[PDB]
């Protein structure tokens, strides 16, 4: 259901099941790399991950020693990374902003399963923007994966409500309460949350 | 505006629009310690790697994937190599791994050798003069990347030129500037390097140089006392 939807909760703790199947996973994840909504090595290894999709990609955006974790990460959950998009990040001029200064943001990008009617190599693995905000990624990648899977069901994992968004459904900690629209996840949050409430 | 839609809708790639892409007394020190251009052509599948002496402060490993080809090394044949008999105990290692697979595979052999990744260098390709296909992949390919790795105790992480014609497998002479930059130490090896790509300063070993002058004596005299711990930025030690 296409208007933006989304879930303020402790993504450690929320039962995703209820959440049905999506053609595409983000997940910008608080890496222990500790400050305040960090996860853990093993609370991001022990993600409900493989529960999200049956044949479709993941967009893990990654920094510092999870370049690493995060390819742990992807491969457990059962994806294989196929491609690896870097956001060159420049000012309103279109000049680009420890051993070197970093030019770019990663994000991998893993596949599971064998998806059919995806629009491959549309777009290119280079984003080229203005950060629009310290801490946010580009807007550009929302475009890049509609033109890739477009009107298809989205999850985004560790978002703000800045990244709320027709098609996908956003969680994280900092949304405004839970405002869901698609009958079939309104059903099943109802019957797994009767009182509302995510814990434990 | 939206660069990525521009592509799709021009063939551009959005690197084409970045714009702009006291240093040089560095690049003269750096230019006075380096070490008289070394060079041996040898087949490294066939040869021991060990002859290679003394050990290295930095190793350029360039191998010819079959992916830069519009004798092909897989990376069953690089993980193999035995990359840490060669490597000084405090080194440093520049692995140049495509697009593809070797984004993971680069790093199992980096962790095989006992090397931890500290930056990812991307070499980004513009289309500017021509605007506008691995079947895993989900977008176009338009970058590679080369990983630094550490080992023992004013640049950016991006190269950004035209991509080259097809059938050239050169890469940016701009990594060098940057390794050089480091300052890093002296004994620097090009492994599957070329006529094309021999540089003062470094060690270069592959298996379609037409000419070798290697000679591990003479090369190790470059870094007999007092010159054994130099950076490779710092001014010759006055000798007579
Ligand atoms: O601000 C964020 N995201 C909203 C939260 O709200 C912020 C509190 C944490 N967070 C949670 C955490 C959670 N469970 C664990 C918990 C533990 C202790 C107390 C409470 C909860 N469940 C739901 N959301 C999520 C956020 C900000 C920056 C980054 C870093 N990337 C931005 C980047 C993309 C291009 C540049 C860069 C990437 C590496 C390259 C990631 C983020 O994610």
């Amino acid at each position: 259901l296409f208007p933006p939807q989304w879930i303020c909760c402790d993504i450690r703790y929320l039962d995703v099941s209820i959440l049905g199947k999506f053609a595409v996973v983000m997940a910008d994840p608080p890496w222990d790399i500790l400050p305040y909504g960090t996860l853990t090595d093993d609370e991001m290894r022990r993600l409900n991950i493989p529960v999200l999709q049956d044949d479709g990609f993941l967009f893990l955006w990654v920094t510092g020693r999870a370049m690493e974790l995060g390819r742990e990460c992807l491969n457990l959950w059962g994806y294989e990374r196929v491609d690896e998009i870097i956001w060159v990040k420049t000012n309103q001029l279109q000049r680009i902003i420890h051993w070197l200064n970093h030019g770019k943001e990663h994000c991998l990008v893993g596949v599971k399963g064998n998806p059919q009617g995806f629009n491959q190599g549309l777009d290119c693995d280079v984003i080229v923007a203005e950060v629009r905000s310290t801490s946010h990624k580009p807007d550009e990648i929302y475009g890049m994966i509609e033109r890739l899977s477009p009107g298809t069901r989205k999850i985004e994992l560790f978002g703000r409500p800045h990244n709320v968004q027709p098609n996908w459904i956003t969680l994280g900690n900092q949304l405004d309460g839970i405002h869901l629209l698609d009958p079939d996840v309104v059903a099943r949050f109802k019957q797994r949350y009767p009182d509302g409430i995510i814990s434990k | 505006n939206d660069y990525c839609q521009h592509f799709v809708d021009t063939g551009h790639r959005p690197q084409n629009f970045i714009r702009d892409v006291l240093i040089r007394l560095k690049d003269e020190l750096i230019a006075k310690s380096n070490t008289p251009p070394m060079y041996l052509q040898a087949d490294i599948e066939a040869f021991d790697i060990r002859e290679l002496t003394p050990k290295f402060d930095v190793i350029l490993l360039e191998p010819p994937l079959e992916e830069y080809y519009r004798k092909c090394w897989t990376w069953d044949d690089i993980m193999k190599l035995e990359i840490d008999e060669i490597a000084a105990p405090r080194s440093f290692i520049f692995l140049w791994c495509g697009s593809g697979e070797g984004l993971d595979l680069g790093r199992v052999c980096l962790r095989k050798w006992g090397y931890r990744r500290c930056e990812d260098i991307c070499w980004i390709k513009t289309n500017k003069n021509n605007p506008g296909l691995d079947p895993k992949a989900v977008f176009q390919r338009t970058k590679e990347h080369c990983l630094m790795g550490i080992k023992g105790t004013v640049d950016i992480d991006l190269i950004i030129t035209e991509e080259p014609e097809i059938g050239n497998i050169e890469k940016p002479v701009e990594i060098f500037h940057i390794i050089e930059h480091f300052c890093l130490g002296r004994r620097r090896l090009h492994l599957f390097g070329r006529d094309s790509t021999i540089r003062p300063g470094w060690l270069t070993v592959g298996p379609t140089l037409t000419n070798s002058n290697y000679n591990a004596e003479t090369y190790a005299s470059y870094f007999s006392a007092p010159n054994s711990y130099l950076t490779g930025c710092t001014e010759e030690i006055e000798r007579l």
